[PDB]
RNA sequence: GGUGACCACGGGUGACGGGGAAUCAGGGUUCGAUUCCGGAGAGGGAGCCUGAGAAACGGCUACCACAUCCAAGGAAGGCAGCAGGCGCGCAAAUUACCCACUCCCGACCCGGGGAGGUAGUGACGAAAAAUAACAAUACAGGACUCUUUCGAGGCCCUGUAAUUGGAAUGAGUCCACUUUAAAUCCUUUAACGAGGAUCCAUUGGAGGGCAAGUCUGGUGCCAGCAGCCGCGGUAAUUCCAGCUCCAA
C-alpha cells in the first residue's frame, strides 16, 4: 500500500465482535482512539448487535448524532469510536449505564451498572515518566495521561479515575495476592488472584493466577489488569464472576436450564 | 377476516429513536399473506394508536401457509416517524416522493458540468441542450 | 541396504529425487521436452484446418482403410493426422474445414491397429460429428 | 493417396432402413426401481434352467 | 468482493468398483424395501453412517477419561438416541460400530408414515408426502428423507388443508361433482 | 577479506508467497491466477511536484512502441476498475437497476461511492427433489388353506390389459398478498390445469475385464468396432440396424 488502510473486511474483523458472514463484505473499521482496534468494541456494533437499539448503521448514526451516547462522561458522536475496556457507556434518556467488561469467553458482555458506580473507572498505568520542570506524568492503558500522581504509583498498577474530573482517588499496587483480570490471549476474561510472578530479563514476564475455584493458569504481564485490593473487586463483576468453566460443566448447566424452563 | 390474529414478541421500547419495536407473526390458516395495511390497522387497534404511525415490513411466510412473521415498528408521534425512518418506507406510506431522474442521467449531468469552469450560467446550462 | 541414521534425511531425499528421474511418467511430466514435442501444447483439444483426407492401412492382423484427415492446427501451425471415428463421417468432412481434434485415448500413444495416429475429430465446422452421425442437425450449407 | 476412400459409409448405406416400433412409455425413477426390484426379487418360478440370465433367448 | 459463502460438500460417495452382483442386489433390495428413488439416496445414508462410524472409531482410539472423548461421545450418543437409531440403554461408543444403514432408513418420514399406517404402501407414502399431505407437529413436510426424532414421532399426522384431514376436496373431486350436477338437475 | 559438496555461484520454472484445495489406513503425492493477509504492477522503462503518507499513473515530465483529432500551425492519450468490443484461443456473463443493506470518503444526521448490493447469462460445481399412487376383475405364484395331486377363496405378493375408475397432486396459465430502493425469485393464496396422465428421460453398453442376447435382418478382413485382449475374409454373442435386456 501507499498509505494507511481505512477499510476492514468483515471476515478479517476481530473474532470477539461476533459478526457474521452474510450481512456484508466490510466491518466497522473503528477510528483511532484510546484502544487498539483488536480489543475495542465500536459503538455501531455495540448499539446494533449487542443491544439492538438500532437495526442499521444509519439508525445508529441517528442515535449518535442526537447526542445520547456518553462515553467516559463525554458525548461522542463518532459512529465507529473505539470504546475499549471498562469505559462507561451512559445513556441518560433511557437511564442505564454500561461497563464494557470481557465475559468468561473473552468477549465484551452487556454489563449494566448503577450510576454511582458508573461515576468512577479503573485504569491500568502503562508508563510513568518525568517531563519538563521536573513534573511527573502517568499514561494509563487508555490514551489518557495525567500529571502529578502519587509517587508510590509504579508501572502496571491500577488507579481509580473518577469521571468529570480525570483525577486519581485511590490506587492498587501490583502485588502478589491481588485480584486481577486477564486482558488478552487464551485466558482472556478470567478473574483470579495474583499468585506468582516470574520475570525474564530482556523478555516478557509471566504471571501465575489462581481463580476462586482453584484453577491455576498463567499469562504475560502485559495482559493483566489489577481490579481488586486483594480479593474484593473495586468494580461489579459480570455473570459467572469471570470463572472459565469447561464445556463438560457448561453442557449440563444448559440441560438443567432447559429442564427448569420446560 | 374471520380468522386472522396478530401475536407480538421480542417487544421492546427505546427513547433513542422514540419508538417501540417488536417482531410479530400473523396467523392465516387458509388465506394468503395478510396485507401490510391490515397488519397496520389491526396492530393500531392492538396498541390503541392510529394506523398512520404504524410501520411494518419484512413479512416472510413459513412453508405451508399459516404463520407469517415480520418486524413491527410503532412511534410516539408522526413527526418523529417522519424524522427517523427510512425514506422508502415513508414513500410506501406516501409521505415521501422520489420524483427524480435516473442515476445514469445524474452522472451524465455531473460529468458534463465538469467541462465548464466557474461560469455559473454555463454551469447551469450544461444539461439544457443534451436532454 | 539403505541408510537409517537419525540425520540421513539429506541423503535420503537427494537419492529419492535423483532416482525419480528414472521412471517414464516423472521424466515426461517434469522434463518439458515431451511438452514441447506435444502438438497440442498441453491442451485437451485443439482446432485445425483440414489439409487433406487420407486412408491409413491397419496393422498386420487386421485389414482395413482407416479414414483420417491431415490437419494443420491453427495455433503453432503443426500438421497432425486425426482419425474420423464412425461409419460414414468422412463424408461430412471436406477440404478447408475447421475441425476440433481431441486425444485418441491413451495420452499421445497410438491406439488399436491405426499406426501413428494420436488424435480424433470431435467437431467439424462447429457442429458435432456425433450430431451429424445421428442426424440430429445438418451441415451448414 | 492410394485411393481407398471411395467406400466410406458403405455398410451404413446398404443397411435396410427399418423403423423403430412405437411402444408404450417406460416408467422412470422410483417407479422404474420398483418395477425392476419386483421383477428380480419377489417371484417364484417352478421351472429349471440353472438361474438363466435376464435376457434369455429361449 | 462478493459476500457469498460457497461452503458446500457432497453427501454421497460412489462405490469403488461398479458392476458387482452382490452390491447391486443389496442396494436394489434396500431401494425396493424402503421406496427410494435411486442409488444416490442410499449411497447418501451409507456415507452418513460411514462418517458416524469414523467419528466413533476415532473417539474409541482416544484414551478413556479424555475429556474430548467424553464430551464428543456423549454428544454423538445423544444425537443417535434423538434420531432413534440407538436404544436409550445402549449408551456406549462400541454399539455405534454395530449400527447398520437399515436403522437409519427406518427413521425416514417416508417409512414412518407407512409404519404408522397413513399410507397403504411405501411408494404411496412417498407420493403422499410429496403432494403435501403429511405434517409434523404443525409444520407440513414434503421431504421424504425427513429424519424423524423420537419426540416428533408421535406428532406425525395428515395436513389440515389436505383432503384427508380437514375439508377442501381435490380438484378432480370438485370437477367430477360439478360435471355430475351439470349432467343431472 | 566474504561464500561454497551441510551444494555456493549460475541456469530453469508452464513460480507471486501464505492461510488453504484434491486424494485419503498410516506415511504421503499433486494443486493453490482465484474473493482473507502480505507483496508487486498499471503498455515498457526512467525522473519528479504536492502531501503525514506516492517514485501515484481514473497526477505530471521525457524517451520507446502503439494510437486519436487537425483548417497540418498544433492538441490530446493509457479499461491487469465496472460493463462492453477486437484479437488470441479448447476455454469464460449484461455497454442492466440502486446507494435500500455492509462500510468508505467529506466541511458532513442531509452529498457521493460500477466499493459493494440487486437482477440478467450461467448443466463450473454443491443440496433437496417430479415423471405417478390406489382399488376391483380376469391368468399365474406363495410357508397359502379347505377332502390324501384332482377342484375352490376364509388370505398375501407380482406381472400381463382393459369400456376400468374415481381419488391426489404438481409442471405450467394466472388474480391478489408478500418480498424489494423498485422489481424478480421463493413461501402463501383465488380460478383453470392429467389416462397413450402424447404434460413421452436421457446418456452409454450387452465376448471378457464388467452388469446385460450363443435373438433376427444386412455387410462379408469391406464398411466399420475395439482404452486392452481382440471381432469382421458369406451361419459376426463384438460392425450397420430392429427387438429385448444392463448401469447411472
Ligand atoms: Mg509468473
Ligand atoms: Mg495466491
Ligand atoms: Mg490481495
Ligand atoms: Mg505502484
Ligand atoms: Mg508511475
Ligand atoms: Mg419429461
Ligand atoms: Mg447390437
Amino acid at each position: 500500500a501507499r498509505g494507511p488502510k481505512k477499510h476492514l473486511k468483515r471476515v478479517a474483523a476481530p473474532k470477539h465482535w461476533m459478526l457474521d458472514k452474510l450481512t456484508g463484505v466490510f466491518a466497522p473499521r473503528p477510528s483511532t482512539g484510546p484502544h487498539k482496534l483488536r480489543e475495542c468494541l465500536p459503538l455501531i456494533i455495540f448499539l446494533r448487535n449487542r443491544l439492538k437499539y438500532a437495526l442499521t448503521g444509519d439508525e445508529v448514526k441517528k442515535i449518535c448524532m442526537q447526542r445520547f451516547i456518553k462515553i467516559d462522561g463525554k458525548v461522542r458522536t463518532d459512529i465507529t469510536y473505539p470504546a475499549g475496556f471498562m469505559d462507561v457507556i451512559s445513556i441518560d434518556k433511557t437511564g442505564e449505564n454500561f461497563r464494557l467488561i470481557y465475559d468468561t469467553k473473552g468477549r465484551f458482555a452487556v454489563h449494566r451498572i448503577t450510576p454511582e458506580e458508573a461515576k468512577y473507572k479503573l485504569c491500568k498505568v502503562r508508563k510513568i515518566f518525568v517531563g519538563t520542570k521536573g513534573i511527573p506524568h502517568l499514561v494509563t492503558h487508555d490514551a489518557r495521561t495525567i500529571r502529578y500522581p502519587d509517587p508510590l504509583i509504579k508501572v502496571n498498577d491500577t488507579i481509580q479515575i473518577d469521571l468529570e474530573t480525570g483525577k486519581i482517588t485511590d490506587f492498587i499496587k501490583f502485588d502478589t495476592g491481588n485480584l486481577c483480570m486477564v486482558t488478552g490471549g487464551a485466558n482472556l476474561g478470567r478473574i483470579g488472584v495474583i499468585t506468582n510472578r516470574e520475570r525474564h530479563p530482556g523478555s516478557f514476564d509471566v504471571v501465575h493466577v489462581k481463580d476462586a475455584n482453584g484453577n491455576s493458569f498463567a499469562t504475560r504481564l502485559s495482559n493483566i489488569f489489577v481490579i481488586g485490593k486483594g480479593n474484593k473487586p473495586w468494580i461489579s463483576l459480570p455473570r459467572g464472576k469471570g470463572i472459565r468453566l469447561t464445556i463438560a460443566e457448561e453442557r449440563d448447566k444448559r440441560l438443567a436450564a432447559k429442564q427448569s424452563s420446560g | 377476516n374471520d380468522t386472522v390474529t396478530i401475536r407480538t414478541r421480542k417487544f421492546m421500547t427505546n427513547r433513542l429513536l422514540q419508538r417501540k419495536q417488536m417482531v410479530i407473526d400473523v396467523l392465516h390458516p387458509g388465506k394468503a399473506t395478510v396485507p401490510k395495511t391490515e397488519i397496520r390497522e389491526k396492530l393500531a387497534k392492538m396498541y390503541k394508536t392510529t394506523p398512520d404511525v404504524i410501520f411494518v415490513f419484512g413479512f416472510r411466510t413459513h412453508f405451508g401457509g399459516g404463520k407469517t412473521t415480520g418486524f413491527g415498528m410503532i412511534y410516539d408521534s408522526l413527526d418523529y416517524a417522519k424524522k427517523n425512518e427510512p425514506k422508502h418506507r415513508l414513500a410506501r406510506h406516501g409521505l415521501y416522493e422520489k420524483k427524480k431522474t435516473s442515476r445514469k442521467q445524474r452522472k451524465e449531468r455531473k460529468n458534463r458540468m465538469k467541462k465548464v469552469r466557474g461560469t455559473a450560467k454555463a454551469n447551469v446550462g450544461a444539461g439544457k441542450k443534451p436532454k | 541396504g539403505k541408510c537409517r541414521g537419525l540425520r540421513t534425511a539429506r541423503k535420503l531425499r537427494s537419492h529419492r529425487r535423483d532416482q525419480k528421474w528414472h521412471d517414464k511418467q516423472y521424466k515426461k511430466a517434469h522434463l518439458g521436452t515431451a511438452l514441447k514435442a506435444n502438438p497440442f501444447g498441453g491442451a485437451s483439444h485443439a482446432k485445425g484446418i483440414v489439409l487433406e483426407k487420407v486412408g491409413v492401412e491397419a496393422k498386420q492382423p487386421n485389414s482395413a482403410i482407416r479414414k483420417c484427415v491431415r490437419v494443420q492446427l491453427i495455433k503453432n501451425g503443426k500438421k497432425i493426422t486425426a482419425f474420423v471415428p464412425n461409419d460414414g463421417c468422412l463424408n461430412f468432412i471436406e477440404e478447408n474445414d475447421e475441425v476440433l481434434v481431441a486425444g485418441f485415448g491413451r495420452k499421445g500413444h497410438a491406439v488399436g491397429d491405426i499406426p501413428g495416429v494420436r488424435f480424433k475429430v470431435v467437431k467439424v465446422a462447429n457442429v458435432s460429428l456425433l450430431a451429424l452421425y445421428k442426424g440430429k442437425k445438418e451441415r451448414p450449407r | 493417396v492410394h485411393g481407398s476412400l471411395a467406400r466410406a459409409g458403405k455398410v451404413r448405406g446398404q443397411t435396410p432402413k427399418v423403423a423403430k416400433q412405437e411402444k408404450k412409455k417406460k416408467k422412470t425413477g422410483r417407479a422404474k426401481r420398483r418395477m425392476q426390484y419386483n421383477r428380480r426379487f419377489v417371484n417364484v418360478v417352478p421351472t429349471f434352467g440353472k438361474k438363466k440370465g435376464p435376457n434369455a433367448n429361449s | 468482493p462478493v459476500a457469498r459463502s460457497w461452503v458446500c460438500r457432497k453427501t454421497y460417495v460412489t462405490p469403488r468398483r461398479p458392476f458387482e452382483k452382490s452390491r447391486l442386489d443389496q442396494e436394489l433390495k434396500l431401494i425396493g424395501e424402503y421406496g427410494l428413488r435411486n442409488k444416490r439416496e442410499v449411497w447418501r445414508v451409507k456415507f452418513t453412517l460411514a462418517k458416524i462410524r469414523k467419528a466413533a472409531r476415532e473417539l474409541l482410539t482416544l484414551d478413556e477419561k479424555d475429556p474430548r472423548r467424553l464430551f464428543e461421545g456423549n454428544a454423538l450418543l445423544r444425537r443417535l438416541v434423538r434420531i432413534g437409531v440407538l436404544d436409550e440403554g445402549k449408551m456406549k461408543l462400541d454399539y455405534i460400530l454395530g449400527l447398520k444403514i437399515e436403522d437409519f432408513l427406518e427413521r425416514r418420514l417416508q417409512t414412518q408414515v407407512f409404519k404408522l399406517g397413513l399410507a397403504k404402501s411405501i411408494h404411496h407414502a412417498r407420493v403422499l408426502i410429496r403432494q403435501r399431505h403429511i405434517r409434523v407437529r404443525k409444520q407440513v413436510v414434503n421431504i421424504p428423507s425427513f429424519i424423524v426424532r423420537l419426540d416428533s414421532q408421535k406428532h406425525i399426522d395428515f395436513s389440515l388443508r389436505s383432503p384427508y384431514g380437514g375439508g377442501r376436496p381435490g380438484r378432480v373431486k370438485r370437477k367430477n361433482a360439478k360435471k355430475g350436477q351439470g349432467g343431472a338437475g
